[PDB]
């Protein structure tokens, strides 16, 4: 009944899923940099 | 009283960071489809 | 000295980095838009 | 004691979020330098 039960659970929510998101921006990163690589070697293949 | 407020910025914190999930979500699929635009052109080029 | 005196203020520092770096990751869709658009169009200005 | 694991969790959610923000800058600065990198090969096309 106690109000932290509900809060520590938050808490303990909020962090795990600001981590399994945090890995997400991670491959979103290698994404956008194969897609840098992918842009380069489209100019430098016209260049 | 500091264990409502709590309560509440706990609440709307997860409540934003499922805002910001959904905005990387989009992100990825942004980079994929942009990326298989990409191929044709790329291939064109050999 | 008691303690939700720095719990509050680091769940109040938490949420507003939250929002802040929610716009940014809004930016960042805008971005990501523009350079889609921008290589969809080289692709079709090769067709 | 809840209130040292609190704390904990929140330090922590505070630093691992700050690793987010740094991801996302890094993908601000890739998508900026991936679409200028496009700039010559568009002009190219007209």
């Amino acid at each position: 009944t106690m109000a932290i039960e509900k809060i520590l659970t938050d808490a303990k929510t909020l962090l795990e899923r600001l981590r399994e998101h945090d890995a997400a921006a991670e491959s979103l990163v290698d994404q956008s940099a194969a897609l840098h690589r992918r842009v380069a070697a489209m100019r430098e293949a016209g260049t | 009283s500091t264990m409502e407020q709590l309560s509440q910025y706990l609440q709307e914190a997860l409540h934003r960071e499922q805002m910001l999930e959904q905005k990387l979500a989009t992100l990825q699929r942004l980079l994929a489809i942009t990326q298989e635009a990409s191929d044709t052109s790329w291939q064109a080029l050999i």
